[PDB]
């Protein structure tokens, strides 16, 4: 039983820590905003930037 | 209330009023270079001269820092400019650069460096 | 014995990876 | 014990993704951004859309 | 050993929910 | 073993909930948008901004 | 076996921290 807490030690060491981009989220924030954006004009007729 | 304290050039404006005290205060700024502290209600204005002053602490690698950055951008370097003073009374009558007083064109020394990065020509009236 | 490596063996894949899916790309 | 692992390897069988919506993330991400422009605006009195 | 057994169970039950709370909204 | 079992209870005691930042995710958001703004700006020559 | 309650403890309290750094502040 002496490996098995050897390799649960060894899979304790792992970093608990995951890198999310952040290019991504952006985009997907600015496309959201920008559908926001079109649904308030449309909802204004044409009064905005198109 | 506030207090001067600093050199400062002449600066030659429009209608100066009908403004918010913050927004004058903004404007001085602007122009007149100088850097706003305020005491509570009290506006101190400095100059860069009289602005920062010197202290023996210092930011050391490992010692005191963790994570420096520094954002460098190059979109807007120019080293040539043209621009164009007020315009004659015959500006139609004349042609070409003949209808400005004025024409001047700027080159910096660090074209020696970069080359000819020329912008848009900015045009002054007055 | 062999449950619990199975278990550390089975806990090694998963849980690495995380979720956090935007809408359906990672991240 | 055989059961023990047989429920450990069925919940292994969990997806280790968890989808976050989008529209949430983005509505707060611009009240943030609004913020940020009011105190923005507020710091150069009016000159700006309000 | 059972109770190692449900104890594992509800564990991995429980966190397969997961959090990432905005400021109160979930996700 | 009982103690096994009270330690694990206790551990799963833990609101599997975990509070993220909004202000730093808008901020990098705001930044990440500056940037693709800033490469539009200059495929379209100067035709913005600045 | 006391050892693996050990292991366990450590592992799960580790396992509270979590990441998602976004591109080196936290959350």
């Amino acid at each position: 039983l002496a490996r098995v807490e050897n390799l649960l030690e060894r899979l304790l060491q792992k970093n608990p820590v995951i890198k999310m981009d952040d290019k991504v989220v952006a985009e997907v924030v600015s496309r959201n905003q920008a559908n926001s954006f079109d649904q308030y004009n449309y909802t204004m007729g044409g009064a905005a930037y198109s | 209330s506030y207090e001067i304290q600093g050199s400062f050039p002449l600066v030659e404006l429009e209608d100066l009023g009908n403004k918010n005290g913050l927004e004058l205060v903004n404007l001085c700024l602007e122009e007149f270079g100088a850097i706003l502290f305020a005491d509570n209600k009290k506006l101190y204005f400095y100059d860069e001269k009289s602005w920062y002053v010197r202290t023996e602490k210092q930011f050391r690698y490992l010692y005191n820092t963790e994570e420096v950055s520094v954002d460098t951008n190059t979109d807007n370097l120019k080293t040539e400019i043209k621009c164009y003073g007020k315009q004659k009374e015959n500006a139609d009558k004349l042609t070409g650069d003949n209808k400005y007083m004025a024409v001047v064109t700027y080159t910096s020394p660090n074209e020696a460096i970069y080359g000819k990065r020329m912008a848009n020509a900015k045009s002054d009236d007055k | 014995a062999i449950l619990v490596s199975e278990n550390g063996s089975n806990f090694k894949i998963t849980v690495t990876n995380a979720g956090e899916l935007k809408a359906t790309k990672v991240e």
